[PDB]
């Protein structure tokens, strides 16, 4: 019973930290993708 | 075999010169839009 309960708890902890990890990757992904988009726009006017 | 057997032992004259085929459809290809940057927008799973 205790084995089952502790596996549940560690899985719960992993699940709890995973969301915030995803959010952080999302945040820094937006940060870089901004500069990606503007650099694309520079290359666009160069094509023009 | 056949006696119909068209006998004309001479060089012929060009009648219809070879031209570029007058088709308006399919010497081209199919257009395709793709970009990993439209997989950009993500949700924030917040409830649970």
């Amino acid at each position: 019973n205790a084995t089952l309960f502790n596996k549940l708890k560690e899985l719960q902890q992993a699940n709890a930290e995973k969301s915030k990890l995803n959010d952080e990757l999302r945040s820094k992904y937006q940060i870089e993708s901004s500069k990606a988009a503007e650099s694309a726009q520079t290359l666009k006017i160069l094509q023009e | 075999e056949n006696s119909l057997s068209t006998t004309s032992k001479s060089k012929r004259q060009v009648i219809v010169p070879v031209c570029m085929p007058k088709i308006h459809y399919s010497p081209l290809k199919t257009g395709l839009c793709y970009d990993v940057r439209m997989r950009y927008h993500a949700k924030i799973f917040t409830s649970y």
